[PDB]
C-alpha cells in the first residue's frame, strides 16, 4: 500500500518492457561495471521477478507452488560472497547468513530468556523472517547434519511444523533459495564430477532446479580487461550513462510492480515439445552410477516458463520462454558426458 | 444438641446393625482388629453407608472436618471405654475413607471444589523428608514464673495461675505434644496427558500417622481433601493475588500393592 505509484511512472516501465532488449538490459545492469558471466544473471533475473502465483484458493490440493530454487558454485575467487553482499544492498527481504553461519536451531527457535519479561519464551527463527524474500548464503559445506535435513522439509514441502517441550507450532513459511556452495579444495576437480565432489547424495545433488556452474576464467587473457576497466572505474570515481542506459530508481518499480497485476497462464504452448520427443528424452535407464532426467522437470520448467513469461508483461504465456528455458537446461545438464 | 448429636448415635447403631457378609458384621470385629495390632488407622466403607444409611452425602460437605471429628469420638467412646487397658500406646484415633464414586483427573479442579469431598491420583516426585510438629497451646510465664494454662490462629488469654498476669511468657521444649509431618508433590502420570505439553501439579499434605508409606516415583491414589491457604500476603498486588493451592490427606490406596494385602472374607 505505501509503495502504489502514479500512472505517469506505467510510461517509462512498459517502455522498457515493449522492446527484446529488456531480456538483457537488465541482465547487464544489475552489476554496478561487471561484464563476464552475462549469461546466468539473465536466469537470477527469473528470481528477482520473483516467479509466479499459481494460488491454491481453487481445491486446497497438492500446494504445487512456483517453487524456485537455484544456486551457484565454484571457486572461492570468483565473486560470490561480493556479489551476494551486494545482492543484499538489492533485495528487499536481504538475509545474509551462511554455511557455518548459524546451525538449524541457529537458523529456527532462538528459544532462552528475556530479563524484559523476565520469564521463559518460546521464540523466534530466520528463515520464517523472509516469507517471499530471499537469503544470500555463502560457503555451504561447513554445516552440520542436523541442520540441512531442515531445507529438506521446506525446499519439497514449503511448511513448517515445530514441537518443543513448550508449544507446538504449525506457522507458515515459503520462500526461493540463494547460495554459493565451495567444494572441500580450492578448485573443482576435473575427472570428478560435481555429482561426487561436493558432499551431497546421490541424486538430491541435482534435485535443485539447476546449479549454474561458475569457476575461475582459466584465462589469462581476460585479467587485462577487467583489472584496466575497474581500475579506472575507481580512478574517475563515478558512472556514465552509455547505451544501457541506468535509470537511477525508475528501473526499480518494474521489478516492485511486477509482482501484483500479473497472472501468467498456458493456453497451448509451452508442454508440445517434450511432449513430442519424450521418447529420446526419456531413454534415461542407461548409465552407471549417474544422474539424468526425470518426470519432474516439467514442473520446474512451467516455472522457468511462465516466470520469463512474467517479465514482457505476457499475461498469456510467453512461447520464446521456452526456447531460452530449454538453453538454461542444457547449459548444463551434460556436464558430465565423460 | 438434637439432631446435631445423632451422627455418633448412628455411627453407634449402624457398627452393630447393618450386617454383610451372611453374619458378624466387618466393623463389629475390624475394630478390634485393628486395636489388637497397635495400629490405629480404622477405615470406613462409603458404600456400606449408602447400603445402611444414605443420609450421610448431603450433611457432609458443609464442613467435613466437623464430620471427621465426630467419627474419630466415636471410636475413643467405643474402644478406649471397651478396652480400658488401651490408654497407653497412642490414645489418638481417626479413621479413613476407600469408596468413591469418582476419579477426578488432575487439571479438572477449581475454586467450586473448595474444602469438600475429593478423590484424585497421580505421581510422586521430589519433596521433603520426615518432621514433627507442635499439637498444643502452652507456654510459661516470665514475669511471675507460672504457665499460662492449657489452650492457624492464637488465644493468649488474659486469665492464667498469675493474677490472671503477664502479658509477656516464655516457652519450654517440653511437656506439650508433637505430631509428625511430611509434604508431598503432586504430579500426573506421563500417560494420561494432553499428549505432548507440560504437566500441572499441586502440592499435598499427609499427616502423623501417614508417613514412610509414600516415596519418590509411585503410583498413587487419595482421597483428599481441598485446601485454601488463607492469605499468601493480600496488600497492593499482582495482576494476580499471590495465592495458592494445597490438598489435605485422609486416605491413601497404594496401587501396587507390595505387601500382603487383602482383608478376608469370612469363608
Ligand atoms: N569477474 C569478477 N568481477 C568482480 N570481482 C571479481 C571477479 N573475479 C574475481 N573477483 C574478485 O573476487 C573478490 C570477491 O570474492 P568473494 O565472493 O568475497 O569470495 P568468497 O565468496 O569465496 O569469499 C573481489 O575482491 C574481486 O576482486
Amino acid at each position: 500500500k505505501d509503495h502504489i505509484f502514479p500512472p505517469e511512472r506505467v510510461e517509462l516501465l512498459q517502455l522498457l518492457a515493449k522492446k527484446p532488449d529488456i531480456y538483457d538490459r537488465l541482465a547487464r545492469a544489475i552489476a554496478p561495471s561487471i561484464y563476464e558471466n552475462d549469461d546466468i544473471k539473465k536466469g537470477i533475473l527469473l528470481q528477482l521477478f520473483g516467479g509466479t502465483k499459481k494460488k491454491h484458493a481453487t481445491l486446497g490440493r497438492q500446494n504445487f507452488r512456483s517453487e524456485i530454487h537455484l544456486l551457484l558454485c565454484g571457486d572461492p575467487g570468483t565473486s560470490k560472497s561480493q556479489m551476494l553482499q551486494y545482492v543484499f544492498n538489492l533485495v528487499p527481504r536481504s538475509q545474509y547468513t551462511s554455511g557455518r553461519g548459524s546451525s538449524a536451531v541457529g537458523l529456527t527457535a532462538y528459544v532462552t530468556k528475556d530479563p524484559e519479561t523476565r520469564q521463559l519464551v518460546l521464540q523466534t527463527g530466520a528463515l520464517v523472517l523472509a516469507d517471499n524474500g530471499v537469503c544470500c548464503i555463502d560457503e555451504f559445506d561447513k554445516m552440520n547434519d542436523s541442520t540441512r535435513s531442515v531445507l529438506h522439509e521446506v525446499m519439497e514441502q514449503q511448511t513448517l511444523s515445530i514441537a518443543k517441550a513448550g508449544i507446538i507450532c504449525q506457522l507458515n513459511a515459503r520462500t526461493s533459495i540463494l547460495a554459493a556452495a565451495n567444494p572441500a579444495e580450492s578448485q573443482w576437480n576435473k575427472r570428478k564430477n560435481i555429482i561426487d565432489n561436493v558432499q551431497l547424495p546421490h541424486t538430491l545433488l541435482s534435485r535443485f532446479d539447476l546449479i549454474f556452474l561458475v569457476l575461475d576464467p582459466q584465462d589469462e587473457i581476460f585479467d587485462k580487461r577487467l583489472a584496466s576497466h575497474l581500475v579506472s572505474l575507481y580512478y574517475v570515481t563515478r558512472h556514465e550513462e552509455e547505451d544501457t542506459m541506468f535509470d537511477m530508481s525508475v528501473l526499480r518499480d518494474y521489478i516492485a510492480y511486477a509482482r501484483e497485476h500479473l497472472s501468467p497462464t498456458l493456453s497451448d504452448e509451452a508442454q508440445q515439445r517434450l511432449i513430442q520427443a519424450y521418447v529420446d528424452m526419456r531413454k534415461v535407464g542407461a548409465g552407471r552410477g549417474q544422474i539424468s532426467a526425470y518426470p519432474r522437470q516439467l514442473e520446474s520448467l512451467i516455472r522457468l516458463s511462465e516466470a520469463h513469461a512474467k517479465v514482457r508483461l505476457s499475461n498469456q504465456v510467453e512461447l520464446l520462454d521456452v526456447e531460452e528455458a530449454w538453453r538454461l537446461h542444457r547449459e548444463a545438464l551434460k556436464q558430465s558426458a565423460t | 444438641l438434637g439432631p446435631r448429636t445423632e451422627i455418633a448415635n448412628r455411627f453407634q447403631s449402624f457398627l452393630r446393625t447393618f450386617v454383610d457378609e451372611r453374619g458378624a458384621y466387618t466393623y463389629r470385629d475390624r475394630i478390634r482388629r485393628m486395636c489388637e495390632q497397635n495400629m490405629s488407622s480404622f477405615v470406613v466403607s462409603y458404600t456400606d453407608l449408602a447400603n445402611k444409611e444414605h443420609v450421610l452425602a448431603y450433611f457432609l460437605p458443609e464442613a467435613p472436618f466437623q464430620m471427621l471429628e465426630i467419627f474419630d469420638k466415636v471410636a475413643k467412646d467405643m474402644v478406649l471405654s471397651i478396652f480400658p487397658t488401651y490408654e497407653r500406646v497412642t490414645t489418638e484415633i481417626h479413621v479413613r475413607i476407600s469408596e468413591l464414586p469418582l476419579i477426578e483427573e488432575l487439571r479438572t479442579f477449581r475454586k467450586l471444589h473448595l474444602n469438600q469431598l475429593v478423590r484424585t491420583l497421580g505421581v510422586v516426585t521430589a519433596t521433603t523428608g520426615v518432621l514433627p510438629q507442635l499439637s498444643v497451646i502452652k507456654y510459661d510465664c516470665v514475669k511471675c514464673g507460672y504457665v499460662l494454662g492449657p489452650f492457624n490462629t492464637e488465644i493468649k488469654p488474659g486469665s492464667c495461675p498469675e493474677c490472671q498476669s503477664t502479658g509477656p511468657f516464655s516457652i519450654n521444649m517440653e511437656q506439650t505434644l508433637y505430631r509428625n509431618y511430611q509434604k508431598i508433590t503432586l504430579q500426573e502420570s506421563p500417560g494420561r496427558i494432553p499428549a505432548g505439553r507440560i504437566p500441572r501439579s499441586k502440592d499435598v499434605i499427609l499427616l502423623a500417622d501417614l508417613c514412610d508409606q509414600c516415596k519418590p516415583g509411585d503410583e498413587l491414589e487419595v482421597t483428599g481433601i481441598y485446601t485454601n491457604n488463607y492469605d499468601g500476603s493480600l496488600n497492593t498486588d499482582q495482576g494476580f493475588p499471590v495465592f495458592a493451592t494445597v490438598i489435605i490427606a485422609n486416605h491413601v490406596v497404594v496401587k501396587d500393592s507390595k505387601q500382603v494385602v487383602q482383608s478376608l472374607t469370612d469363608e
